[PDB]
């Protein structure tokens, strides 16, 4: 059970590292989209430093509490794809199934 | 393997013990609940 | 609101109950047709090749066209009191369960905003995952397994002509006298309003 | 013969607590079209006019030309992943259904 | 009409009385019997 | 070369125990760090080694 648990709880991090690194992406593809709309550019490119250093930093965050999946990519815009793949993997199937089994074995153990 | 024939009895024990539908079923006043149950969703689905 | 609503538990119990008395034929004649169609179709439409869906299409009006030449010459087979009782039997108990897991999609959906809630309260950082979902106006509760399959689903039965289509096929089905035979009040009843309340469903 | 052979009674009791666990969907996209085929072949083969049968093969050579034209223009589709996940599973539950 | 309500009650409450499968279900020591059964008739079916 | 340095940074973060948590990740963090890795590179390192050989002596023996 215990190590049931342990699944759980690791899943559970790395899903909610991972949701601002979704939230993060987001914001910086509103920007790109508002800079090529423009093409004062040079505080565009700013912004975009900004949120590419945030967009970094989650990305390390998130590489952090990771056991797999994330290990093949890194921590740069362009693996920004997968990692948003990873989030929905987990609000679906991973975060579910894993609470699911622990809801499961905690009965099995005291009932 | 015996594995597949000693977690599959965890399994049908925990099933037994959590799913509501075996549940009511192993519930001696099962027959009385599914009956109202049934006529009642029968009609009506909202 | 004060009023309960069935679960898939529920729905799964009173399957087994149903199915406890006598209940429909499926190793039948008809149903090993039907998987052989099945599979049919399946492969027609998964092959890549463009080719092979030329050479397996072709053939298919090669033996269609051969068929009604035997056709006009007044070479139509009627299938027979008993089998044609067994095909009803196994289109009833085909229709049927379109409507099988509808209770479950509905289960997907509470669970998915149990999970939504309890991320959102058991998140330190409430601010970051809450505009991310509110600003936008996607469905936000995405259970993309069976949820998903029901968006699917919909779009099938969305489709006009056809959802009309069966309609009228089936009133002409369920006025044959062996139907009756086959078939009874309650169940001639339920198939013949099937697509009228998969709609409501 | 001093052997134990199962009953309906047992598969029964057997299908519920399979079934109890995550089972595969048949309110599905697929299994809707497999529906809408085998009212069509039923009605096709239960009708006793000759005439009738006619015109349904022809519009269905009519149609199956149609989609021949458009194949070898190269306009092959494939269905999908998830898709064909679907219409794979609905093919399993379909064939499983045979030693009932 | 009631008696397809009433009449039904009574089905349901001879089925779980009669029926094996009800029974086994119903029966305090289900998942192990149901666990072994399965197993010997997964491989076999002599 | 800047997301780089952050990144680094980050690193950093992960491994210390509280020498530098109130500092943040930005460059104009830099010099702290900087200051931090001359004094793990000065006192802490050879200090701290000489407490452990010394402990391994007059314990152990």
């Amino acid at each position: 059970l215990t190590e049931i648990h342990q699944e759980l709880e690791t899943a559970r991090k790395q899903q909610q590292s991972l949701q601002p690194v979704a939230l993060s992406w987001e914001k910086y593809q509103k920007q790109e989209r508002q800079l090529a709309d423009w093409l004062e550019i040079e505080r565009v490119k700013a912004e975009l430093h900004r949120l590419n250093i945030e967009l970094t930093k989650r990305m390390s965050e998130a590489k952090r509490v990771d056991t797999g999946a994330l290990v093949e990519a890194g921590a740069d815009l362009d693996d920004i794809p997968v990692y948003l793949q990873r989030l929905q993997e987990l609000t679906e199937e991973a975060l579910p199934e894993k609470l699911n089994r622990f809801l499961d074995y905690l009965n099995r153990s005291s009932d | 393997m015996e594995e597949n024939t000693r977690q599959r009895t965890e399994n049908y024990i925990s099933a037994k013990n959590q799913h509501p539908a075996w549940i009511l079923l192993a519930t001696r006043r099962a027959p009385l609940v599914l009956s109202c149950l049934k006529t009642l969703f029968e009609k009506s689905h909202d | 609101d004060g009023r309960i609503f069935a679960t898939d538990a529920l729905e799964v119990a009173i399957t087994f109950v149903e199915s406890l008395d006598n209940r429909f034929m499926t190793s039948t004649a008809s149903r090993l047709s039907t998987v052989q169609r099945e599979i049919e179709n399946l492969e027609t439409r998964l092959n890549p090749n463009p080719a092979n869906r030329v050479a397996t299409l072709r053939r298919r009006i090669s033996e269609l066209e051969r068929e009604l030449q035997e056709a006009e010459a007044g070479h139509i087979e009627v299938l027979e009191t008993h089998q044609a009782v067994e095909h009803i039997r196994d289109v009833y108990n085909l229709a049927s369960s379109l409507r099988a897991d509808f209770r479950r999609v509905e289960d997907s959906w509470r669970e998915a905003d149990r999970a939504l809630r309890q991320s959102i309260i058991g998140e330190q950082y409430h601010r970051g995952d809450i505009v991310e979902r509110l600003l936008n106006d996607q469905d936000a509760l995405l259970n993309t397994p069976e949820g998903r399959v029901f968006d699917s689903f919909q779009q099938q039965l969305r489709q006009s002509s056809e959802l009309k289509a069966m309609s009228e096929r089936l009133r002409v089905i369920l006025s044959h006298p062996s139907a009756s035979d086959a078939l009874n009040r309650l169940q001639r009843h339920d198939l013949r309003w099937l697509v009228k309340r998969l709609v409501d469903e």
